[PDB]
């Protein structure tokens, strides 16, 4: 049993996207396929459904006239054609079925905007020279001014995970995101161990590795 | 239809 | 369109506690009400259908009930893995969601300040960062001071999700200035106020000193 | 062989049925279904004696006095599926 | 798949699978009937319910077709046969999960066996005891699982001597759906077959000759695919026997002996078949279980020996 969703991504506003949901493990022909979306940090919004039995379709007011739901029983696949896309339509889109909604799509992220993809700059957050003797120090990287989401951060290529916190991005008034990632390490290791942050911004194909060390005077 | 089936 | 109102919108409960989430339909829907659980970053998972039928495989600690137009989701004994947003559902409409967290003892933050790197100033802007590590409860207050002057409107913050083992939060705050404004001032400080702290903690640096 | 199929899903059952159709085994399908039948379940089911009993129950409920009742008199799909005497009587009530 | 305790105090007589093979019914001398469930998640067998059901030792048991509900039947030395139906609205292990639907007291001697008939004949069943009289019962109205009428009575044995602890009787219906109603019966050394006549009465249509002692077990094999019937018997003389019965002193039935096997060297207590009648099982004194498959020539060969 499994729904599969493909065909989202990045799309200019006023633009168009066709989402697919390939089904298996159940009777597509007597099921109903629904599309439910979730905007960043918000709740679930049902937008549309189709009866594969009768071909009947219906739509939430917010997408009516721009979204078309359809279905091909012969390939067990359903579709949502999204025209005249808007910032308001940015969301993870889930396909789900009813024979309640027992079978859910893993979701695909639709981001709608005109801003150019911009790679982040990566700056060190250097460990304080006053770091406590025999105590714990903090260090990090600041991943500033990128668009769209998301960015991923690792430390020492995934080998360092303990004491790591990567914070949610905030949207600056510039319309670009910034996020921070930090880790705590023993103070006595600042002289002796290497700490490298690894940043990936897939939309721009940016990858950066930045060694974080105490500042020299 | 429903009232024809009740009369029957 | 039908509105579904969940109460409360957010709750905190200890492991082993009994938890009740209620959902009230705008108009009278019939027992056609389902409950879901959503972990962050993942698809919702069905818990309950037809108001009180337990979906196959779901742990029996979850149950659903109806009283008129009030629908109840009950968790008889809360487990640490149960933190999520829960949704009722009856156009199909969803409730606004109820966020459930695990309650624990106060934990004071550890506080760290970071000056802007040379490379950042190198581009015209200066970001100063205050880290509050591993604390509880979530309500921490950061107050930036620049040469002891209070700051407003030029900072932003975000908070991690609750730690899966020790149940604490961390918080990051970023103060943003122009390089020029940054260079007009000497003492940069972040003051943290929190329940676990018996008085506020201030971390600071002097610009350009080491 | 078919009666021993380890069906669980709806699809499994539909497969069984599709094979009963494809091979013309109405007595088999009738038996399988009989096994499935054995309040909501009863509503879904709605052999002659059983239908009569269901009718009587419906009448008793009416005398005592929701979506299913309206359908008898998501929703569109149900109406399509529906598209017997017991049912007609309940609708009249 | 490690062994487990039944929960019985006295010796266990019969174990039977439900239709789906996911449930098991056990009956012992401690006058109890236990029902075990095969948990999906943890592939372990776990007690669904136990309960006292008879005033004496319960020897036989059997499940009815699922198309008639969840029904079990029991036979005891207390000369009775009881019928039970599972009530899903009860906690497991509560002892109140199975309600008696009826009792059959017509037998005037202890009972040794009870078998439900093939579903394609309605709720029907048979029983045999000391009285040497086979009895068929029918639940005429499938709605009233209490309306158990007596369909037939046949004298298997004619003169059972009042001084013998050495008694054994076995039953087994012909599972076949596309074959005229008939069933096999073992009584001591004898083993005879009954068939429904045009007159709706049972008649002896044949006998399975060769047994030189007590017949401990017999079972009719599912004849899926075949045009003939096969019934196997485990005798006390230490021999497994497999008979081929074809229908083409007053019979319309032929009787061939296909195989004989003494591999057990001692009495063969249990004889069982596949769901497809593709595999035959046997168990005995040697403390071993043997699985048999049929050759291309229709002979039978031992494909494995468990111990």
């Amino acid at each position: 049993v499994q729904l599969v969703e493909s065909g989202g991504g990045l799309v200019q506003p006023g633009g168009s996207l066709r989402l697919s949901c390939a089904a298996s493990g159940f009777n597509v022909s007597y099921s109903s396929i629904h599309w439910v979306r979730q905007a960043p940090g918000k709740g679930l919004e049902w937008v549309a459904s189709i009866y594969p039995y009768y071909g009947s379709t219906s739509y939430a007011d917010s997408v009516k006239g721009r979204f078309t739901i359809s279905a091909d029983t012969s390939k067990n696949t359903a579709y949502l054609q999204m025209n005249s896309l808007r910032a308001e339509d940015t969301a993870v889109y889930y396909c789900a079925r009813t024979g309640a909604l027992d079978y859910w799509g893993q979701g695909t992220l639709v981001t709608v905007s005109s801003a150019s993809t911009k790679g982040p700059s990566v700056f060190p957050l250097a460990p304080s020279s006053k770091s406590t003797s025999g105590g714990t120090a903090a260090l990090g990287c600041l991943v500033k001014d990128y668009f769209p989401e998301p960015v991923t951060v690792s430390w020492n290529s995934g080998a360092l995970t303990s004491g790591v916190h990567t914070f949610p991005a905030v949207l600056q008034s510039s319309g670009l995101y910034s996020l921070s990632s930090v880790v705590t390490v023993p103070s006595s290791s600042l002289g002796t161990q290497t700490y490298i942050c690894n940043v990936n911004h897939k939309p721009s194909n940016t990858k950066v590795d930045k060694k974080v060390e105490p500042k020299s005077c | 239809d429903w009232v024809e089936q009740l009369i029957l | 369109d039908i509105q579904m109102t969940q109460s409360p919108s957010s709750l905190s409960a200890s492991v082993g506690d009994r938890v009740t989430i209620t959902c009230r339909a705008s108009q009278s829907v019939s027992s056609a009400v389902a409950w879901y659980q959503q972990k962050p970053g993942k698809a919702p998972k069905l818990l309950i259908y037809s108001a009180s039928s337990l979906y196959s495989g779901v742990p029996s600690r979850f149950s659903g009930s109806r009283s008129g137009t009030d629908f109840t989701l009950t968790i008889s004994s809360l487990q640490p893995e149960d933190f999520a947003t829960y949704y009722c559902q009856q156009p199909i409409t969803f409730g606004q969601g109820t966020k459930v967290e695990i309650k624990r003892t106060v934990a004071a933050p550890s506080v760290f300040i970071f000056p802007p790197s040379d490379s950042q100033l190198k581009s015209g802007t200066a970001s100063v960062v205050c880290l509050l590590n591993n604390f509880y409860p979530r309500e921490a207050k950061v107050q930036w001071k620049v040469d002891n002057a209070l700051q407003s409107g030029n900072s932003q913050e975000s908070v991690t999700e609750q730690d899966s083992k020790d149940s604490t939060y961390s918080l990051s705050s970023t103060l943003t200035l122009s390089k020029a404004d940054y260079e007009k001032h000497k003492v940069y400080a972040c003051e943290v106020t929190h329940q676990g702290l018996s008085s506020p903690v201030t971390k600071s640096f002097n610009r350009g000193e080491c | 062989l078919l009666p021993h199929y380890p069906f669980v899903t709806n699809d499994d059952i539909e497969w069984m049925l599709s094979i009963c159709v494809e091979w013309r085994l109405p007595e088999i399908a009738k038996e399988i279904y009989t096994t499935l039948g054995n309040i909501e379940s009863i509503a879904n089911f709605s052999l002659v004696k059983s239908y009569s009993w269901l009718l009587f129950e419906a009448s008793c409920m009416e005398g005592q006095k929701v979506l299913n009742a309206i359908v008898s008199k998501d929703d569109v799909i149900i109406p399509q599926d529906i598209l017997v005497t017991n049912s007609m009587r309940q609708t009249l009530a | 798949m490690q062994p487990f305790d039944s929960g019985h105090d006295d010796l266990v007589h019969d174990v039977v699978y439900d239709f789906y093979g996911r449930h098991v019914a056990t009956c012992s001398s401690d006058q109890h009937i236990k029902v075990f469930k095969l948990d999906k998640d943890t592939s372990n067998w776990e007690l669904s319910d136990s309960w006292r059901a008879h005033d004496s030792s319960i020897v036989a048991i059997d499940w009815a077709s699922p198309e008639y509900g969840r029904i079990i039947a029991s036979a005891s030395y207390d000369k009775t046969v009881k019928l039970w139906e599972e009530d899903p609205d009860q906690e497991e292990c509560s002892g109140r999960r199975w309600n008696k639907l009826c009792t059959l007291n017509d037998s005037k001697g202890s009972l040794y066996s009870v078998k439900f008939a093939p579903a394609h004949l309605g709720l029907k069943l048979a029983c045999l005891g000391n009285d040497g009289i086979l009895r068929l019962y029918d639940a005429l109205e499938p709605s009233d699982l209490r309306s158990w009428t007596l369909t037939s009575e046949m004298k298997v044995l004619s003169i059972p001597p009042a001084n013998h602890l050495q008694s054994d009787f076995c039953l087994s219906w012909c599972p076949s759906r596309f074959s005229p109603e008939k069933l096999a019966v073992s009584a001591l050394e004898q083993a005879i077959i009954y068939q429904r006549g045009k007159d709706g009465k049972l008649h002896v249509a044949a006998k399975l000759p060769g047994h030189k002692s007590l017949i401990r077990s017999i079972s009719w094999a599912p004849s899926i695919g075949r045009w003939y019937q096969l019934i196997a018997t485990g005798c006390k003389d230490g021999r497994i026997r497999i008979f081929k019965i074809t229908e083409k002193l007053q019979s319309n039935l032929q009787v061939e002996l296909l195989s004989e096997h003494d591999d057990h060297n001692g009495e063969v207590w249990s004889v069982s078949w596949n769901l497809t009648g593709t595999i035959l099982s046997s168990a005995g004194d040697d403390g071993k279980v043997r699985l048999w498959k049929a050759t291309y020539s229709n002979e039978f060969k031992c494909m494995s020996v468990i111990t």
